[PDB]
DNA sequence: TAATCCCCTTGGCGGTTAAAACGCGGGGGACAGCGCGTACGTGCGTTTAAGCGGTGCTAGAGCTGTCTACGA
DNA sequence: TCGTAGACAGCTCTAGCACCGCTTAAACGCACGTACGCGCTGTCCCCCGCGTTTTAACCGCCAAGGGGATTA
């Protein structure tokens, strides 16, 4: 029909989500990488179920207050579209990289 | 009556400020021979239309729809000059001074070979557009783009008027002068001076940047130096043009022609030019079918058109074996890319320091680690430009590398 | 031995305060303890939990609802003052995220 | 290196101390680590800043800032 | 003009070498137009600049048309004739260019000087009376001088004098104050007399209109008694009393015609009408906030209504717009408003008989301004400052029908209940 | 059913002090056990250093408290204090 | 094997809005991918010293309890 | 009191930070983040004091202060 | 503390629908440029209070007897 | 139920504590030219919006196994 004015959508993608916890990514495709990550380290090493899942549960929590400051580092620069200069002066704030 | 005159010292003015000639005279016209180029230029007495004495020389008009502005007389020309003419012309010289008013109520005519502006009856320029390079227009702009060729003292470069709205009208004669195969042409070129995505077909004498909204042009003369370079992530590539005179909008300068490329850049190309008439152009080199990286693979024509070396970026690996690192500068933090001879930042501005041009260079210090350095650099020409935020194995490669390129620190 | 009046007992709650100097003799933090000091923080541990539930509670009848879910627990710490820049570093399990929207980000 | 001087700092620094417990005495030495943990939470406390007015595209500096990186140093 | 003659020379003859030159003392440019040295008058000129790129400068002078005399009213006797707008010079160093550019702006600096814009009041008739209201320890601000003058006051039938040490006389009128007001220095650091003019009267350097006099009570020395404090009440109470008898001489002069109203320091607040949050208060009249430098004293009379601004969450500073009367007066904002304050100053509205708005929203005032200065009743076409309020917008659905949560529940819940102890 | 000392239990009482009738997560249950021993370690921890600093080897209630003014802000802080306080003195009582 | 883009996209997009943000920009993507797992690696690491540290074979959730205490980072309620 | 904080010796620090044109403002904003600095790392040393029944502040205070704090740096022996 | 095991992890999968990806249509928002007015930095007079040399000044940190009482 | 860390005096003594001059280097403020913040822009452009294809990730169901928990 109409295609949607802007931002509205997303305003109700937002208010569907800001109640929701659930994860966004799959258990298996996430998996993949992690095993495959973790033999670059050291073979032989098997996982349970439920460290996945509470690291699973742990990337996205990180990655999401990481959201948010960029965010702020938006409304900082006064544009609706997102900026990659953000995350590194983000991390040159929290110091993690360098 | 006497036969001639002669002045090996007065000048004429031609499109701005050009010096002397030599002034020969004759019962019929006028030889005016270049003291600087040998050029002989004739006028005869069936051309004689005006003369008016302004300050100081013969500024003559013919029919020739020539404006020979002839100066570096003394005042009293307006006599010796005319003791060789007074018996035919029928024309004396005014002691205008057309218009001092310094008011800039008039209106402009366009002359049939000149550009006249009048302030009630009382004139100030009648220009010929042999002294304009090119023109635009605008509301209320009108661009009259002056490139002088090469005079070391005071040369005009631009005059933009109001014009009203020229009611049913616009720039006509104005626009009505000298007209300033594509062998190649490109799709989708990522521009950043001008920013934007127009694109360049190659022209046999220059280049072109067809767009959307404006409209450029590339001459072969106006080149420096080929720049390529990289980004430092390896993801994008700098396509960089030293170029002199910058081109304008007549508020910004393009002194450096900016594209941005991706790695991506691969596809084959087809030039123009039959298989024999690409090596008699460019010689055993640039074939009519080549491929590759674009921005290797353009670059090796744009080499052939600027018949100039390659400006490489260098082996320096600074911080995490980058080739750069990025600096506060400028309303920005660009990147400093090392070379066999200078430094240039990117982005805006884009600014180039030659190796041998630096007077000195300095550092300033903070106390904490988070990139407390901050370097500046002097060059002999007295100028001297500051770069922050430099951290500590920063400061090892930087500093080894600078005393790799044996230059003056002041500590 | 005899009945087990217990010391928590003779504190009136509820934490097995013989079984937390029990946990305290295992980091064995140094070569003696006070009796009260088992006692003194199992009463505020029970005392601060016992506001957080009620913090709970209060968003459960935000939630108009009957199971306390982790989401309310963000709707407690993260709305709270002391325990949210207490806990700023703290991440939640499946607690959400608060509804944060930026007036920017509205129309005309 | 040092640009605090000491006395007017020093009597605003044991002007605190009796909104926590009045009555006390201090060292003169201690004073002098609070200058450098002082002025060790200016500099950096400034660098991000900088940055931010860099992002900010400014030569000058403002408030907000000031209030983001803290709130991105997790302060508030 | 520039000039007239051609025997109105320059003072060099510079076409013969080509050099750039300026004439003073008829104030004009000369240029070469291709050659073509021509004059022009600075009042035809707007300014220049420099860029160079090596040695290679380029001069670029600005020249008055409409675009720079005006924004394409006109002082300039052609509205549609063909103007130039700049020019722009190229040479090199092998250097004069720039310095005669530095000569450039003090001549705009010496026309503005001779031509200026150019309050005379009338004289004030000074009468040595039986009640001359005369005070001492007043300090003026603005002043004469940079430094901080001192002298005395003195009332008369027609208005005050401020006869300085030096006797320079300070001629105030009834009809030119607007607001006389009077704060005294109760936890104050002065007692001032404030007499808000309507005209900026010419006296020192400057014509000024927002004039206060002063008597300071501060306290801090940088050279337990309880004579200091009495001594500090002695030159707070037992001068105040006096004070309060100089206010009983002026309106023993004026019969309450030139009121000194009371300030309202229960509705005082410290906010930013001057974007600096000083002790503001309202009085019988005005609201204002002359208690430091410089007083903002609003006439409350010419206030259309009142727009309350960031009435929200999260904000203990809010503004608040000043909707005038005359909007050929610029709307102020008076900023950093404590919440707890917002229905004091709402009563103060209901005592200053205005129906006025919140909001939280914001726009360019100035556009509202040229919105409303076209017709005084055309932003009233517009629904009035109703445009202030919501009216929202038409869309699809907002979609939140199935807003529910997991129907398939977790059934963790009560764990056990069987469980022992030891010791 | 996984019988440890995870505590789960005083949790299942004192919500019914407050809130007779509310359902919990069992989650939430393990959130709050964790959190509790999450509490512990930076009493004990600090309370080690503190003993260390004055070199005394014993860890008495001022102890506790003293890091309990360092750990907890405010009015929450001291009515933990005046619990901790009346139970301490309880058991004084016995 | 290129499972570094097992992250779509769109679930991408949706970490984006439960992130809150407005507009979306395609550059981003490889960017977060790249903060991602390289902050994973961090804690996988020493992570892998704990299993090691209790000399077994298979990787369980104590373990990531002592790498948030090197992280700062703890959530709660998982140990088991 | 806080009004000591001259706007020079802001300014030197500013330029220490490398900043050049500054705000008004930001000098009687500092100020206060000056206190919230201070009031963390002196209550703890109050406490430290009243821990160890003392009349007088150490640097030990400040030493173990800064390590709640996360704020530690070193250079008199520590 | 060496056997024992059962209580956890795994290779690839039958099914098939909600989710991932390219693209067509079109539209939404950065952005460098044009002024244009403006406030903090520089030069400088002025204050002037602060670092330091010196006073008199006394109450608090420190370790040694001691014998003991709450943790072990 | 034997034990030793530490609170209660006690001496030492000394690290500060509060001022008065010297003087002398550091901050306040007046005046001012200006580099830079700010409003309107216009132009191109880069994701919505499905459209369509696809496609692969997850439940029911299979056995295979394996290594850490669990018992004197």
């Amino acid at each position: 029909p109409h295609r949607y004015r802007p931002g509205t959508v997303a305003l109700r993608e937002i208010r569907r989500y800001q109640k929701s916890t659930e994860l966004l990514i799959r258990k298996l495709p996430f998996q993949r990488l992690v095993r495959e990550i973790a033999q670059d380290f050291k073979t032989d090493l098997r996982f349970q179920s439920s460290a996945v899942m509470a690291l699973q549960e742990a990337c996205e929590a990180y990655l999401v207050g990481l959201f948010e400051d960029t965010n702020l580092c938006a409304i900082h620069a006064k544009r609706v579209t997102i900026m990659p200069k953000d995350i590194q002066l983000a991390r040159r704030i929290r110091g993690e990289r360098a | 009556m006497a036969e001639t005159l002669e002045f090996n010292d007065v000048y004429q003015e031609v499109k701005g400020s050009m010096n002397d000639g030599r002034l020969r005279l004759s019962r019929q016209g006028i030889i005016f021979k270049n003291s600087k180029t040998g050029k002989v230029d004739n006028i005869q007495a069936g051309e004689l239309t005006e003369g008016i004495w302004r300050r100081h020389g013969l500024k003559l008009l013919t029919k020739n729809g020539h404006v020979y502005k002839y100066d570096g007389f003394r005042e009293s020309e307006f006599e010796k000059l005319s003791d060789f003419f007074k018996t035919h012309y029928r024309l004396e010289l005014m002691e205008k001074d057309l218009c001092v008013k310094g008011w800039n109520w008039g209106t402009v005519k366009f002359g049939g070979q000149l550009l006249s502006f009048d302030i009630g009856d009382q004139p100030v320029f009648e220009i010929p557009l042999s002294n304009v390079s090119q023109c635009t227009t605008g509301k209320n702009e009108v661009t009259l783009e002056f490139h002088q060729n090469d005079d070391a003292e005071v040369s005009l470069m631009e005059v933009r008027f109001y014009v009203p709205p020229t009611q049913x009208x616009x720039x006509x004669x104005x626009x009505x002068x000298x007209x300033x195969d594509a062998i190649c042409i490109f799709r989708e070129l990522q521009c950043l001076t001008p920013r934007g995505r127009y694109d360049i077909r190659i022209y046999p004498t220059f280049l072109h940047l067809h767009g959307k909204t404006f409209d450029y042009k590339i001459p072969y003369t106006t080149v420096l130096r080929l720049f390529l370079l990289p980004h430092k992530d390896q993801r994008q590539m700098f396509f960089v043009i030293s170029l002199d005179p910058p081109i304008k909008q007549g508020q910004t300068r393009y002194h450096f022609l900016i594209l941005l490329f991706s790695k991506d850049e691969d596809i084959s190309l087809t030039l123009n030019m039959n298989e024999e008439e690409v090596e008699k152009r460019f010689e055993g080199r640039l074939t009519k079918n080549m491929s590759g990286s674009l921005y290797e693979m353009v670059s090796r024509v744009m080499k052939a058109l600027v018949n100039r070396k390659i400006t490489v970026p260098g082996n320096f690996q600074g911080h995490s074996g980058a080739q750069c690192i990025t600096c506060s500068y400028k309303a920005s933090s660009g990147l400093l890319y090392p070379l066999e001879r200078g430094f240039i930042y990117v982005h805006k501005p884009p600014v180039h320091i030659r190796f041998d041009e630096i007077s000195f260079v300095n550092f300033a210090r903070g106390t904490t680690t988070t990139r407390s350095f901050d370097f500046e650099i002097e060059t002999k020409q007295g100028t001297q430009y500051t770069f922050s935020s430099i951290e500590r194995e920063e400061y090892g490669k930087l500093f080894d590398f600078v005393n790799a390129k044996k230059l003056n620190i002041k500590n | 031995r005899a009945k087990a009046k217990s010391r928590s007992s003779r504190a009136g709650l509820q934490f097995p305060v013989g079984r937390v100097h029990r946990l305290l003799r295992k980091g064995n933090y140094a070569e003696r303890v006070g009796a009260g000091a088992p006692v003194y923080l199992a009463a505020v541990l029970e005392y601060l939990t016992a506001e957080i539930l009620e913090l709970a509670g209060n968003a459960a009848r935000d939630n108009k609802k009957t199971r306390i879910i982790p989401r309310h627990l963000q709707l407690a710490i993260r709305n709270d003052e002391e325990l949210n820049k207490l806990l700023g570093r703290v991440t939640i399990a499946q607690g959400g995220v608060l509804p944060n929207i930026q007036a920017v980000l509205l129309p005309k | 290196e040092l640009l605090i001087r000491k006395l007017p700092f020093q009597r605003l620094v044991r002007e605190i101390a009796q909104d926590f417990k009045t009555d006390l005495r201090f060292q003169s030495s201690a004073v002098m680590a609070l200058q450098e943990a002082c002025e060790a939470y200016l500099v950096g406390l400034f660098e991000d800043t900088n940055l931010c007015a860099i992002h900010a595209k400014r030569v000058t500096i403002m408030p907000k800032d000031i209030q983001l990186a803290r709130r991105i140093r997790g302060e508030r | 003009v520039s000039y007239k003659n051609p025997s109105l020379m320059p003072k060099e003859p510079h076409i013969r070498e080509m050099k750039i030159y300026i004439d003073k003392k008829y104030e004009t440019v000369i240029m070469p137009v291709f050659g073509i040295a021509t004059p022009f008058h600075i009042a035809t000129i707007k300014n220049i600049s420099m860029s160079v790129e090596g040695d290679y400068t380029y001069l670029r002078i600005n020249f008055y048309c409409p675009g720079s005399a005006l924004g394409r009213g006109n002082i300039f006797p052609n509205p549609e004739a063909t103007f130039v707008k700049e020019i722009t010079y190229r040479a090199s160093n092998i250097l004069n260019l720039q310095n005669a550019f530095r000569i450039i702006k003090e001549v705009q600096k010496r026309y503005k000087x001779x031509x200026x814009x150019x309050v005379k009041q009338d004289s004030l008739v000074i009468n040595l009376n039986r009640s001359n209201p005369k005070l001492k320890d007043l300090y003026i601000r603005p002043n004469i001088a940079q430094k901080r003058m001192q002298g005395s006051l003195e009332a008369h039938v027609n208005g005050f004098r401020f006869t300085s040490v030096r006797g320079d006389k300070v001629d105030i009128l009834y009809n030119n104050i607007k607001h006389a007001l009077f704060q005294p220095c109760d936890g104050e650091m002065i007692i001032v007399l404030h007499f808000h003019l309507k005209n900026a009267i010419m006296f020192g350097k400057k014509r000024h209109t927002d004039v206060q006099f002063y008597t300071e009570v501060g306290e801090i020395t940088t050279d337990d008694d309880l004579y200091a404090e009495q001594m500090e009440r002695e030159m707070r109470h037992k001068l105040k009393t006096a004070f309060k008898n100089f206010i009983e001489k002026v309106e023993a002069l004026t019969k309450e015609e030139l009121e000194f109203e009371v300030p309202f320091r229960d509705l005082g607040f410290n906010g930013a009408p001057y974007r600096s949050t000083c002790l503001l208060q309202p009085t019988s009249s005005a609201l204002v906030n002359a208690t430091e430098w410089p007083p903002f004293v609003v006439t409350l009379d010419e206030v259309e209504l009142i727009h309350f601004e960031r009435v929200q969450f999260h904000l203990k500073n809010f503004d608040m717009v000043i909707v005038y009367k005359d909007y050929s007066k610029k709307v102020t904002m008076i900023n950093a408003i404590p919440v707890a304050s917002l229905d004091p100053i709402k009563e103060w509205l209901n005592s200053c008989d205005l129906k006025y708005t919140e909001g939280v929203q914001s726009l360019n005032w100035t556009k509202i301004m040229k919105t409303i200065v076209d017709d005084p009743e055309g932003f009233f076409e517009q629904g009035g400052w109703s445009f202030l309020x919501x009216x929202x917008x038409x869309x699809x659905x907002x979609x939140x029908x199935x807003x529910x949560x997991x129907x398939x529940x977790x059934x963790x819940x009560x764990x056990x209940x069987x469980x022992x102890x030891x010791x | 059913r996984s019988r440890k000392e995870s505590y789960s239990v005083y949790v299942y009482k004192v919500l019914k002090q407050v809130h007779p009738d509310t359902g919990i997560s069992s989650k939430a249950m393990g959130i709050m056990n964790s959190f509790v021993n999450d509490i512990f370690e930076r009493i004990a921890g600090e309370a080690s250093r503190l003993a260390h600093y004055n070199k005394r080897s014993t860890i008495t209630s001022r102890e506790i408290q003293t890091a309990v003014r360092l750990l907890l802000p405010g009015e929450l802080a001291k009515h933990a204090v005046s619990e901790g306080t009346k139970a301490v003195t309880k058991y004084t009582s016995s | 094997r290129d499972n570094i883009q097992g992250i779509t996209k769109p679930a991408i997009r949706r970490l984006a809005r439960r992130g809150g943000v407005k507009r979306i920009s395609g550059l981003i993507y490889e960017e977060t991918r790249g903060v991602l797992k390289v902050f994973l690696e961090n804690v996988i690491r020493d992570a892998v010293t704990y299993t090691e540290h209790a000399k077994r074979k298979t990787v369980t959730a104590m373990d990531v309890v002592y790498a948030l205490k090197r992280q700062g980072r703890t959530l709660y309620g998982f140990g088991g």
